[PDB]
């Protein structure tokens, strides 16, 4: 339904680039993969080029291009994400961990080349020295969740809200409430949707040649919530 | 069954026929895949006994799902097979929290007719009509405010034990806005001076009265409750004069002898019946016309009468814009109706008003008011029967004013 469909039939290159200072603690992550939005499927792997994250993992999936999500057919009409491409969109969002700081970040998600790039500036502020984020606390797995998205006409954009459920290695769940808007980055028309959602499950692995900080990530995304 | 409503099957639900309440790794039963449009595959779950308040991992009943979605058939079904129309997810959001962000409005007015709780508070106190307005959905906060208005009159009307009448006017266009009782009779009390004021400016206008003709009288008329005219018995007073005292300080025998002057009730009665009220009616003078005896349609109007005839003495071309003025700038004046719609008037905002009191409860108000110092609406409030005290009747006045102004 949109020209910028047309560039994810296939299997499209990812790159991602992070630079992120939370609660002063600086730091940075580079990634590197493909997506498939014919399965919604990624396949990543992220390395800290700065030491060790100083955060864990988890935390960071929701930062690290739903522009790879599968759209039945009967939606196409509702893909915003990838409706704006090639030119992109800037994909603002506020997470407030439950009890805890809160990241703020932005990206710009967009074709470099033939590369769909994710280039994200993360700042994280209000963070409790042993809370479950810089002390560590969070098991290394991912839930599956429901992502709520809403057209935004003013903005010719779309806001998105959901709540990620990080396990914590005591058997509690650490909750990040989720407060997103994209906007387009080029002039061209784009698919402002109806009310819909996305389901999304991850799984979290380790390359065992890699003795950096590192995280494997293997995750599936699908739209659904409109009939014909 | 999870897959045959998804990508729905409503002929296997049917055959399918199983947990109806199967859960997915985000707590979602099929009613909650359903709720997405597929309007004959929720019925056959309702049918079927499917749980129509199972919560999902997130709070979500099928209804917060349906309202969120925009499904106005699937949202009156669930309520119809009795989803809590009140049901709160993890941030405190009813289905009306819901249809406010979202501005589904035909939802919004589903869920009042179908009980929703119209001042339910999120974990962030907020209301309904507070997240209309963050959205920029100002139809739907204008409905919800006249919804939780009529809470109050409702509930004003059940702690007085007594019938409670209510308008709300646009003053330009005269668009009702809101109502309760309004084509009922109820006694206006005092608040008959609004219109026995403009039946004398009227006159004025036409060159049949002078406010500044003065008039004696004696002891003899003096009535209770005459504080003015009984400090003027010796030197008398100008019909100016009167008619201040009748509107700002309620002085019963400046209104009677104003009526006088135009012929009495009945006089009073033909004015309002030639500019086109023909339920307002005067028959006594004060203070017998405060009796409010059951079923006497002596001295009454209908808050519709009422406000409908005053937006055209304070608006309309009855009067000369100098005498309209004149008539508003009296009604400001008010000096007696502070226990009413003024004690609770936030700062800034305009009111002119009369207000009434008599027998068996009666007890009413009549005003226009509004923001930024200009008026913009009339409202009227009448109550009688009560067997409350006078502080009680004031309070719920100025309580249903406060809801008023709330929803603005």
């Amino acid at each position: 339904s949109s020209k910028g469909e047309e560039l994810f039939t296939g299997v499209v290159p990812i790159l991602v680039e992070l630079d992120g200072d939370v609660n002063g603690h600086k730091f940075s992550v580079s990634g590197e993969g493909e997506g498939d939005a014919t399965y919604g499927k990624l396949t990543l792997k992220f390395i800290c080029t700065t030491g060790k994250l100083p955060v864990p993992w988890p935390t960071l999936v929701t930062t690290f291009v739903q522009c790879f999500s599968r759209y039945p057919d009967h939606m196409k009409r509702h893909d915003f994400f990838k409706s704006a491409m090639p030119e992109g969109y800037v994909q603002e969002r506020t997470i407030f961990f439950k009890d805890d700081g809160n990241y703020k970040t932005r990206a710009e998600v967009k074709f470099e080349g033939d590369t769909l790039v994710n280039r994200i500036e993360l700042k994280g502020i209000d963070f409790k020295e042993d809370g479950n984020i810089l002390g560590h606390k969070l098991e290394y797995n991912y839930n599956s969740h429901n992502v709520y998205i809403m057209a935004d006409k003013q903005k010719n954009g779309i806001k998105v809200n959901f709540k990620i459920r990080h396990n914590i290695e005591d058997g509690s769940v650490q909750l990040a409430d989720h407060y997103q808007q994209n906007t387009p980055i080029g002039d061209g028309p784009v698919l402002l949707p109806d009310n819909h959602y996305l389901s999304t499950q991850s799984a979290l692995s380790k390359d065992p040649n890699e003795k950096r900080d590192h995280m494997v990530l293997l995750e599936f995304v699908t739209a659904a919530g409109i009939t014909h | 069954l999870l897959e045959a409503a998804r990508a729905g099957q409503d002929d296997e639900c049917r055959i399918l026929m199983a947990d109806v309440n199967a859960l997915d790794e985000v707590g979602w039963t099929p009613l909650h895949l359903a709720a997405w449009g597929h309007l004959e595959i929720v019925e056959c779950l309702l049918k079927n006994g499917a749980d129509v308040n199972a919560a999902d991992i997130d709070g979500y009943t099928p209804l917060h799902l349906a309202a969120f979605s925009g499904h106005l058939e699937i949202v009156e079904v669930l309520l119809k097979y009795g989803a809590d129309v009140n049901a709160d997810d993890q941030a405190g959001f009813t289905p009306l929290h819901l249809a406010a962000i979202f501005g589904h409005l035909e939802i919004v007015e589903v869920l009042l007719k179908n009980g929703a709780d119209v001042n339910a508070q999120d974990k962030f106190g907020k209301t309904p009509r507070d997240l209309a307005i963050d959205n920029g959905n100002e139809d739907i906060a204008e409905v919800l405010g006249k919804a939780a208005t009529l809470v109050k009159v409702k509930d004003a009307a059940d702690q007085l034990g007594a019938r409670v009448g209510y308008i709300e006017l646009d003053l330009n266009s005269g668009k009702i806005l809101e109502s309760f009782r309004s084509e009922e009779r109820f006694p206006m009390m005092s608040t008959f001076k609004v219109l026995l004021a403009g039946a004398i400016l009227s006159r004025i206008d036409a060159g049949q009265e002078q406010l500044g003709r003065r008039i004696h009288y004696s002891q003899n008329d003096l009535v209770e409750y005459s504080p003015v005219t009984e400090k003027h018995l010796t030197d008398g007073m100008t019909v100016r004069e009167l008619a201040s005292a009748a509107i700002t300080m309620s002085d019963n025998t400046a209104a009677n002898l104003l009526l006088t002057t135009i012929g009495g009730p009945k006089g009073l009665t033909a004015f309002l019946h030639n500019m086109g009220d023909h339920v307002t009616r005067l028959d006594r003078w004060e203070p017998e016309l405060n009796e409010a005896i059951p079923n006497d349609e002596r001295d009454t109007t209908t808050p519709v009468a009422m406000a409908t005839t005053l937006r055209k003495l304070l608006t309309g071309e009855l009067l000369t814009p100098a005498s309209r003025q004149q008539l508003m700038d009296w009604m400001e004046a008010d000096k007696v109706a502070g226990p009413l719609l003024r004690s609770v008037l936030p700062a800034g905002w305009f009111i002119a008003d009369k207000s009434g009191a008599g027998e068996r409860g009666s007890r009413g108000i009549v005003a226009a008011l509004g923001p930024d110092g200009k008026p913009s609406r009339i409202v009227v409030i009448y109550t009688t029967g009560s067997q409350a005290t006078m502080d009680e009747l004031n309070r719920q006045i100025a309580e249903i004013g406060a809801s008023l102004i709330k929803g603005w």
